[PDB]
């Protein structure tokens, strides 16, 4: 019996029931649910016991249903992970840092916005299917090949940093916008809509204002332009940094190459910014809210 | 006969195995003849004579075609599912039918040809030593065993794993996972309180993770969530220490081939690498070193725990997203947390603990031997666990086993919301736990007014709620209203709240009575 040092509620005036006591609420099938026990422990095998006692055979069958209806059990989805392997991705080509790492592993529908736990499960199957003491004792000599791929691949989208540094460098997921005097004939603001999401990834506010169509009032158009004028970016060029003979160990030539690839890094930053500021300025000019509004 | 068998219990992983029984009623873990009581799971063969354990571990030098290890998995598995990734220095599993089989040298003639035996073969060997060895230790010839498994295994699987019981003269009473036995070796302890906790079972082996989150009130436990992952691991561990040891010795000596290439190479370093994690996992120093690596020469240096953990730094992180991946998925908070037990060999690394520590509030018990002095083993808990179960049903008939095991004992609505009493002062206080489990009775002893009198037990529903971080509970919907008549100053009032398994709820509250039914 647990003590608690709590007081009750005192009992308000004029209140009274039989033997004082009111029923009001009863629980629920929805105000319950359904789990299945481990059988382990004497306090489950008294449990046992009082079962044995109140029903004798089991029905386990009968209760299988009971079972099915709230139970978690692995869900095991390949179809999805199946995708299709056309010409062998180069034939089983092999060259570091150079490559596609979402077609390996079947991420071209999702690419950036990809969940950790389809990704194991993606590097799994395709481990299980693609291993080389597995499948390629049937002289499949350059699986190995293949193989070394998955490997690159997870190491290189396993941790957060480095993925995110890759898929900021070349994520190669972005549409290119619709500057095109033939693309320019249907409506502006659905052609714009979509560049500003497509890359609002980066912003450091993770609720982004997302312009609009033309009933958009004046208050949401100056806070979309505001926030895209001001905009803090975590793009990042260091994957792109060139890589070091193992044989060197010079303290002198690792800093020089480093202070080399902090400037370069340094550049494309800038200029990606000037970039996006390009864009912006288009967008305002294309636009035609503003003279509405000056308009009213 | 039930009445004369002899019981132990098995802890059967992919990297290692142990063997436990229980003496008055408290278990101890077996020592084999090599003195090792985590027996790694190796078969190796010399000259047509079987080897198990730490010489079998270190003949793979000795023997390339004749080694077996990280055998558990391929059990009751087909050959499309099978992966020989750890598998790669042993033999090469041949897909026979719908049974992969490994073919090595198990005969004593030089010029006989090799058998080729079979995955349930080898387990049965396995099992057949490690039941020999329990013999020579309890001086009586050992029949029953319960062995532990991991939640995932099939009923393939299964069946695999009894049928290889079965081919080693072994009958298995019962199969218990992991985390139900590493918590029965702690409730199972006399001075263990049994109590409503919320419970994370954090196994990490050599090959694989397990994440599993129970809840358990009564004494009794329910599954909430399970992940099992085989990413991030002690073989990772080892490989991050093969790699800079490899890359201090190259630099060290100029023109030296790497010896991650050569299969000797890399196997000494894997053992020499597991044998300092381990030292330094007892000590904050371990050297290293290795008499003729390669072209006769030798290497020798030192590493600290902090760069361990420092170049190990990634898995930590790994571990942390693992464990808010688990509580997500059951919907939980770290403010909803008792208790973490920490299990496993790997699980004997003070910053893990440390990590864990800083992850969970101080309200939390994190059991592990260097976060708590009553923790035990975290490589002997399962096998504990496994003895004491068999010690328990050691004197059940199968059918009692079978009838017990089954889907209508095990099944229950549990309730969902929590149901507890509307506290004023001039908040909602729980008395049913939420998701209860069979029929359940609780009993609270609340505070009377500040003069007493007639006073109103209102029991309510409750929810829990997170408020930016500190835990609160909601009322929502009014079960029942008592009233006590004249309750002294200052007194206790005890109210016991009885959800049958009929749904009925019987509340009483009388002071230290009214009665009342919810139908
Ligand atoms: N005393 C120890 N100190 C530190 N690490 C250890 C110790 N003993 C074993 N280990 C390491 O911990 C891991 C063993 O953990 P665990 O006991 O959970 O494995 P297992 O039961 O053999 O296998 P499985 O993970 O398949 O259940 C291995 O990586 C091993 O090298
Ligand atoms: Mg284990």
């Amino acid at each position: 019996a647990t003590v608690v040092s709590l007081p009750l509620p005192t009992l308000p005036e004029g209140w009274a029931a039989e033997k004082d006591f009111k029923a009001i609420g009863k629980l629920t099938q929805e105000g319950s649910s359904m789990r299945t026990l481990e059988p382990v422990g004497p306090h489950f095998l008294a449990h046992a016991r009082r079962v044995r006692h109140k029903r004798t055979f089991s029905e386990d069958d009968r209760i299988q249903a009971q079972a099915k209806a709230k139970k978690i059990e692995q869900d095991s989805d390949s179809d999805i992970s199946e995708e299709e392997d056309p010409m062998l991705l180069a034939r089983d080509a092999k060259d570091w840092k150079t490559q596609d790492h979402y077609k390996v592993l079947g991420l071209s529908k999702y690419r950036w916005r990809a969940t950790e736990d389809q990704i194991k499960r993606a590097h799994r199957k395709k481990v299980l299917k693609h291993h080389p003491d597995k499948k390629a004792a049937a002289g499949r000599a350059d699986d190995d090949n293949f193989f070394k791929c998955i490997q690159k691949a997870a190491e290189i989208l396993l941790d957060p940093v480095k993925r995110r540094q890759f898929d900021s460098v070349d994520e190669e997921a972005d549409i290119p916008p619709p500057t095109k005097k033939q693309l320019a004939k249907g409506n502006y603001y659905e052609l714009w809509g979509k560049v500003f999401e497509n890359e609002a990834r980066f912003s450091k506010i993770q609720p982004v204002p997302g312009f609009g169509n033309e009933n958009s009032t004046r208050e949401e158009v100056e806070a979309f332009y505001n926030f895209w004028y001001n905009f803090d970016s975590w793009r990042s060029f260091e994957y792109l940094d060139e890589d070091v003979p193992d044989d060197n160990e010079n303290r002198d030539q690792k800093r020089h190459m480093e202070r080399k690839n902090a400037n370069a890094r340094k550049k494309k930053k800038a200029e990606d910014n000037a970039r996006l500021r390009k864009l912006v300025e288009e967008a305002q000019a294309g636009d035609e809210r503003i003279k509405r509004f000056r308009q009213e | 006969a039930p009445g004369e068998r002899v019981v132990i219990g098995i802890t059967f992983g992919n990297s290692n195995s142990s063997i436990a029984h229980t003496v008055d009623d408290k278990a101890e873990v077996i020592a084999n003849e090599d003195g090792d009581r985590q027996i790694p799971t190796i078969l190796s063969y010399v000259d047509g004579d079987e080897y198990y354990g730490q010489q079998a571990k270190n003949f793979l030098v000795r023997n390339p075609k004749n080694t077996v290890a990280y055998f558990r998995d391929i059990l009751g598995q087909d050959f499309k599912s099978v992966d020989p990734t750890h598998n790669h220095a042993s033999a090469h599993p041949q897909e026979a039918g719908d049974n992969v089989v490994f073919t090595i040298k198990d005969k004593a003639e030089e010029d006989a040809e090799p058998s080729t035996l079979t995955v349930s073969e080898i387990a049965t060997r396995y099992l057949r030593r490690l039941v020999g060895a329990a013999s020579e230790y309890l001086g009586k010839k050992v029949t029953s065993a319960v062995i532990t498994i991991p939640t995932n295994f099939t009923e393939k699987q299964k069946a695999a794993l009894i049928a290889a019981a079965a081919a080693a003269d072994l009958e298995v009473l019962q199969l218990i996972s992991e985390p139900a036995a590493a918590v029965l070796a702690y409730d199972a302890r006399p001075e263990a309180t049994i109590s409503d906790k919320i419970i994370v079972v954090a196994d990490l082996g050599g090959s694989r993770s397990d994440v599993t989150v129970l809840a358990s009130r009564s004494g009794m436990y329910t599954i909430l969530a399970t992940v099992h992952d085989y990413e991030y691991h002690g073989i990772a561990l080892d490989k991050v220490l093969i790699d800079h040891f490899s890359k201090e010795f190259l630099k060290k000596n100029p023109g030296a081939k790497d010896p991650r290439e050569n299969p000797r190479s890399l196997a000494k370093l894997r053992l020499e690498a597991e044998s300092t994690k381990r030292a330094l996992s007892r000590s904050t120093n371990a050297s290293f070193s290795v008499e003729s690596l390669i072209d006769g020469l030798d290497f020798a240096s030192t590493i600290n725990r902090l760069r361990y953990e420092t170049i190990a730094r990634t898995v930590f992180e790994g571990f942390n997203r693992l464990v808010e991946s688990a509580v997500k998925k059951a919907g939980l908070d770290p403010l909803d947390v008792d208790e973490v037990i920490m299990s496993g060999g790997t699980s004997n690394t003070p910053r893990i603990a440390a990590n864990f520590r800083y992850i969970f509030p101080e309200s939390t018990r994190i059991l592990a031997p260097s976060t708590d002095p009553s923790a035990l083993n975290p490589s002997e808990l399962q096998a504990r666990g496994a003895a004491l179960q068999a010690s328990l049903i050691q004197e059940f008939e199968t059918e009692d086993i079978e009838q017990s095991t089954h889907a209508a004992v095990t099944t229950m609505p549990h309730v969902t919301n929590a149901i507890g009493v509307v506290s004023v002062s001039e908040k909602f206080v729980p008395i049913i736990a939420p998701e209860t489990a069979v029929p359940a009775r609780r009993t609270v002893h609340l505070d009377a007014p500040k003069e007493g009198g007639d006073v109103l037990v209102k029991v309510v529903e409750g929810s829990t709620h997170i408020n930016v971080r500190e835990k609160v509970w909601k009322i929502g919907s009014t079960l029942a209203e008592a009233a006590v008549r004249g309750v002294k100053k200052g007194a206790k009032v005890e109210v016991t709240i009885n959800v049958n398994t009929d749904l009925t709820v019987i509340v009483t509250a009388r002071e230290v009575g009214v009665r009342g039914t919810l139908s």
